């Protein structure tokens, strides 16, 4: 089966909030036993739009990572409802809840792609993986890595973002009671997003050097790319040059303090001895 | 006594002062509000 | 009746209000409706979890789209999976009518309302969802009875009780001859809000990002060519400018706002490319370094 | 009285405003007339709510419920545009 | 909405104990629990002047807008303010300011509590334009 009809995966607010929702609905399981649901979604487009999200009663256990319930019977009955709402929601993949995939996931992935003519195993956890994106989409691959590894099927990563409809986008501000400090429109909220900057990349880095040593020592396997690609960063290495700032915000905001003080010498004399004659006439005036 | 020397004088005016500040204090708070 | 008939003040979920907004956006002029999934706690209070949709036609809301057979399908679903909900009531939207309840919308909701004797009828406008406005309104039916002994103040009692007036026309005439509109409040939670709230890993770097000096300079050039061209402005106004009123400054010295104040604009703006990249410039050198 | 206030706003309300302006040429008795909406395209109309067959005059304008055209009633008549010129 | 309310209630008279109690129900789920959080350091303060408790009331309705959390946030300060009535209008006519019927009923009710024994003829008046308008 293709798996065909991605170069991109965009994924909706709805599909994570449907997963924490769907939770206490099914049974109140909340990630004990963690769950697999469908994830329904466009096709007929380079780009997936995932536009919507169910769960499907899944249970794998914490014994074991190998036995497992899905409930088949359902997927093809939820099939033809789905033309009943739209005719653009067909199923192009399917979601795990996290907290991270596992080999295991291969054997879970064969099964839903005779369903789908796109799968794609996208994980939105039922936790939001920090101020980040809680999702992160990745799909099937037949690869082989000079690590002395012959042929096996892993999860290479395929760029997500976070994408909206028109519908969906207005009824989320309404919804919302949070004002956004990290609206990321203007010069205000631009500050704070490079303080945050910083502590993101912080997050991001650690997690590059425990990799490299996993290699070293702790025995892991050399996933190729990752090490190509990171020589690359230390390479284009400069050192800074310039930039400054004029004294010229200064000059109008002075400006504007001259013509105020200007009106207010005139108006000193005027304003000052009248105010003893008020003064009298204000506490006498209150008592009627 | 309870004619008024300097020490009635005394308590006249830490009265007000004492009484005055929390509601100073409200206004205090405003400015940072 | 008047004795047990009161409002339902709706509490609509993020997966509700989402589903049904983009389901009649798509569709248009083609209408879509269904079957709303929800819990009924108290005599009033109705909490909208979900929805799914029933078929959409080309005459939209009709009775032949109503029947039991799709509803009996989902509650042998609901049982698999093990939620629980019972039917809190019924949605459709209207493009092609207004919030009034087009005459095929009564019958569809008499139907819906011998299964579950708490029924709700929702408007939708998926047109309205384009824009950064949105007006949808739920209602309950009203008895003939009801009306002539109680009077429709009787369903306002024991709750909310807010009517609402979807503009004059039709709707609101098609309103008061036909059922009680009662309010929407949204239910949330801190988790929901969480999810909504994030962003990106990538926004991370990209505050940090040294702004191109090739970007900055087209910048540059461009506020130090308005600020000359504004700074004559400028050197007229301060001879007069006596008097305070800061508009009346404006049309003196032309135009809406100060000249002085088109400067400042400028320089601003300036400095805020300025302000990312000299950041950026140091910032970055050290940190890979 | 306050009586005929309320008459009137309850007769307003039925009768929906917009009133959509039509010409009454003729009447049928059976609950129909023909009507020429002003609008542009002519519509097949009943006569039904707050008016007779004979309190219907030809060549006049007429009131039609904006919704859902039935011919509401002859409060207003229709002069002619020639007249107006020629008339001294 | 009955227990939220009740936690308030069994609270009053530990005064400083209350403090706590604010940002907890806060920090939990619906919009209800959010509520009944303003209600209790009023409740248990009652009548004593406490600049901590006014601060955060206001800083909560104003920073996150959520309409059972801004009208919640308004009332309370009327208990806390109710030992001297004059003060209250200056605090509150910032509230009556921004323009939002939650807003509103919260600035409102203050003024009405506060000053009910002993009042000031500031207060009265302020209600009146809010009575005149459309918005129920």
């Amino acid at each position: 089966m293709p798996e065909l009809a991605v170069q991109k995966v965009v994924v909706h607010p709805l599909v994570l909030l449907s997963v924490v929702d769907h939770f206490n609905r099914i049974g109140k399981v909340g990630n004990q036993k963690r769950v697999v649901g469908v994830l329904l979604g466009s096709w007929q487009k380079k780009v997936l739009d995932v536009s919507n999200s169910f769960a499907v009663p899944f249970d794998e256990d914490d014994k074991d990572d190998s036995v497992w319930f899905l409930d088949h019977d359902y997927l093809e009955n939820m099939y033809g409802m789905f033309k009943k709402v739209n005719a653009r929601e067909r199923i192009v993949g399917w979601y795990h809840t996290g907290p991270k995939l596992h080999k295991n996931d291969i054997a879970i992935n064969e099964l839903m792609k005779r369903y789908c003519p796109n799968s794609v195993l996208v994980i939105i956890d039922v936790k939001p993986k920090d101020l980040g994106l809680p999702t992160e989409a990745y799909i099937s691959v037949e690869e082989v890595h000079d690590d002395g590894t012959p042929t096996s099927k892993t999860f290479e990563h395929v760029t997500s973002e976070i994408g909206a409809e028109e519908a969906e986008e207005v009824g989320v501000e309404h919804l919302l009671r949070d004002i956004k400090d990290t609206t990321v429109g203007t010069l205000s909220q631009r500050i704070t997003n490079q303080v945050h900057g910083l502590k993101g990349l912080n997050s991001k880095l650690l997690d590059i050097r425990t990799y490299l040593e996993k290699v070293a020592s702790g025995k892991l396997p050399i996933n190729h790319h990752i090490i190509y690609q990171l020589q690359d960063v230390f390479n284009l290495l400069p050192d800074a040059s310039l930039q400054e700032f004029v004294k010229a915000f200064y000059l109008k905001t002075n400006d504007q303090m001259v013509v105020v003080y200007l009106a207010s010498l005139i108006r000193s004399v005027v304003a000052l001895h009248n105010l003893i004659n008020n003064k009298i006439a204000n506490r006498d005036a209150e008592k009627k | 006594s309870f004619l008024g020397p300097e020490p009635e004088d005394l308590e006249d005016l830490y009265s007000r002062y004492k009484k005055l500040q929390q509601e100073l204090e409200f206004l205090e708070v405003q400015e940072e509000y | 009746a008047p004795a047990v008939d009161t409002a339902e003040q709706v509490y609509i979920s993020s997966l509700a209000l989402l589903k049904m907004l983009k389901h009649g956006r798509a569709g248009v002029p083609m209408e879509v409706m269904g079957l709303m999934l929800g819990e009924f706690v108290d005599d009033y209070t109705v909490r909208v979890i979900d929805v799914f949709a029933m078929p959409q036609s080309g005459t939209g809301v009709s009775v032949e789209a109503v029947d039991p057979v799709f509803q009996a399908k989902m509650l042998d679903m609901l049982k698999q999976t093990g939620r629980p909900e019972m039917v809190v009531g019924w949605y459709h939207s209207h493009p092609g009518f207004g919030c009034w309840l087009s005459g095929v919308d009564i019958n569809t909701q008499q139907s819906f309302e011998a299964l579950s004797e708490r029924a709700v009828a929702v408007v939708v406008d998926p047109i309205q969802s384009v824009k950064g406005k949105v007006v949808i309104d739920a209602f309950r039916l009203i008895n003939a009875n009801m009306m002539v002994l109680g009077h429709e103040p009787r369903q306002t009692t024991s709750n909310l009780g807010h009517l609402n007036k979807p503009s004059i026309q039709a709707l609101i005439h098609g309103l008061n001859r036909h059922y009680y509109s009662i309010t929407i409040n949204y239910r949330k939670n801190e988790l929901e809000q969480k999810m909504l709230l994030n962003l990106h890993k990538k926004s991370w770097m990209e505050g940090l990002t040294l702004q191109d000096y090739s970007e900055h300079c087209k910048h540059n050039e461009s506020v130090v060519k308005e600020m000359l061209e504004l700074a004559k402005n400028y050197n007229k106004a301060v001879e007069e400018e006596d008097k305070m009123t800061p508009e009346q400054l404006a049309i003196k010295n032309v135009g809406k706002q100060d000249p002085k104040r088109h400067l400042e604009e400028h320089v601003d703006v300036l400095m805020t490319s300025n302000i990312v990249q000299c950041l950026a410039a140091m910032l970055d050198t050290v940190v890979f370094k | 009285e306050e009586k005929q206030e309320e008459e009137r706003s309850k007769v307003d309300d039925l009768r929906g405003t917009p009133m959509s302006v039509g010409t009454l040429e003729e009447i049928i008795d059976d609950n129909h007339a023909i009507v020429s909406t002003s609008v542009g395209s002519e519509h097949y109309v009943s006569i039904l709510s707050f008016v007779d067959k004979d309190l219907l005059e030809p060549g006049c304008s007429v009131l039609l419920n904006h919704k859902v055209h039935a011919v509401i009633g002859v409060l207003m008549d229709d002069t002619d545009p020639l007249v107006t010129v020629m008339k001294v | 909405r009955g227990l939220a309310v009740g936690i308030a209630l069994v609270m009053y008279g530990r005064m400083e104990e209350a403090d706590a109690l604010i940002e907890s129900l806060c920090r939990d789920k619906d919009p209800i629990l959010r509520r009944s959080g303003m209600y209790t350091v009023a409740m248990a303060y009652c009548g004593s002047g406490n600049n901590k408790a006014i601060r955060r009331l206001l800083h909560v309705a104003v920073s996150d807008v959520n309409d059972d959390v801004r009208r919640a946030a308004v009332e309370s300060l009327g208990f806390i303010l109710f030992r001297t009535p004059e003060q209250c209008p200056s605090v509150v006519s910032l509230l009556s300011e921004s323009y939002n019927p939650h807003v509103r009923y919260g600035a409102a009710m203050a003024l009405g509590v506060c000053c009910a024994g002993t009042g000031n003829k500031e207060a009265i008046n302020l209600l009146e334009p809010m009575t005149n308008d459309p918005v129920n």
